[PDB]
């Protein structure tokens, strides 16, 4: 009941590449 | 929108629909949009629509999710963490 | 701010006030406003005050809201999504 | 007790038709 | 952080400590930060530490903060506002 | 119970003027 | 990420794995990462990986952390405040 | 049911020692 709520890191992809770059995606 | 083979999801813990926040190794860029479940198996991370503006084909990122929960939680919460080499090689530990 | 033709809120559920993220295909700018109603019908996007520094009239855009839930539901969540073409032309679907 | 931020909508590629600086509401 | 009388915290519903981001008609710039309380009466708005990067005496802003409720809640919310003019001079309307 | 939570402007100050910018503020 | 002296997140109560918000007094950058410990007594102060971009050594920075609560709560909250000078001295206050 | 977000806590004017551009964590 009126619990302080903190905002903490899930998971993350560390140094993962990007394969694909779509502007005009749908 | 960025695109993320289910298995790397999976391994981070990231929900399809999920706010991520990109972080853009390569040329400093810093930005916030969700995740879209690619192929499993596929190793594709794709930056689609205006994010297309902030990274390229190549650029290193990282890509993270956020959660909340109260302070006694918070204070022994262990993120998942997948580490990247190579073709998007997934490993559990640096 | 950034006003909205109510058929387009109705269709996406982004609510009067409601915080949305703003991402600028045409400029690769992104911000944070709120949404305002337009007439239902006049298919208008207006970008009011500081806003208009970060979109031009023509500029195509993604206009998104988030909510949070608790990790069970959020597994099964299906966003709200409306497709557009031309002038503010909302594809078939709604 | 694990709160996520999820995607609950959006209007995809709307376009831009006025842009009002001095807007006062 | 942006310090700012108490008279006008008052009006919008602001608290002192809480989160608030920050429009700048003038030059664009978005930023967010938190509110401290200036003297009631002062008519006081103080950009201090990196914030002065982003904004300059005489700069035209909106100080907007944001709180989270069920969508039920959401559908009827009224938010709190002040129109200002002149010296800071503050109005219930436009 | 797992209510859906919004994100809603709860209220601004509308074109208030800067008044004193402090770098160096303690 | 940022790594932090471990005495420091005590002194503002700010988590391993928290988001965090760091303010550039220097540059006037203002960016979103998540706090890491460093080890207690070094004064340490480490911008890693795409972080690295928007600070360098000798900046001078604010880093905040956010929480959230009900209203009826946030009218008495509260916040952790560790102020430094010279090579990241913290103050008599803790 | 109204949820305010609050500054929790503050670092006021550290200095950075180290910036690792090539960080594995």
């Amino acid at each position: 009941a009126g619990s302080m709520i903190r905002t903490m890191l899930q998971g993350k992809l560390h140094r993962v590449k990007v394969t694909h770059a779509d502007l005009h995606y749908e | 929108s960025c695109a993320i083979d289910q298995d790397f999801l999976d391994a981070a813990g990231i929900l399809e629909n999920e706010a991520i926040d990109i972080w853009n190794v390569t040329n400093g860029k810093r930005f916030s949009t969700y995740a879209i479940a690619a192929e499993r198996g596929s190793r594709i991370i794709s930056v689609n629509g205006a994010a297309a503006h902030c990274a390229s084909v190549g650029d290193i990122v990282i890509i993270a999710s956020f959660v909340t929960m109260p302070d006694e939680e918070a204070r022994t919460w262990r993120p998942n963490v997948a580490y990247f080499e190579g073709d998007n090689e997934m490993k559990r530990t640096a």
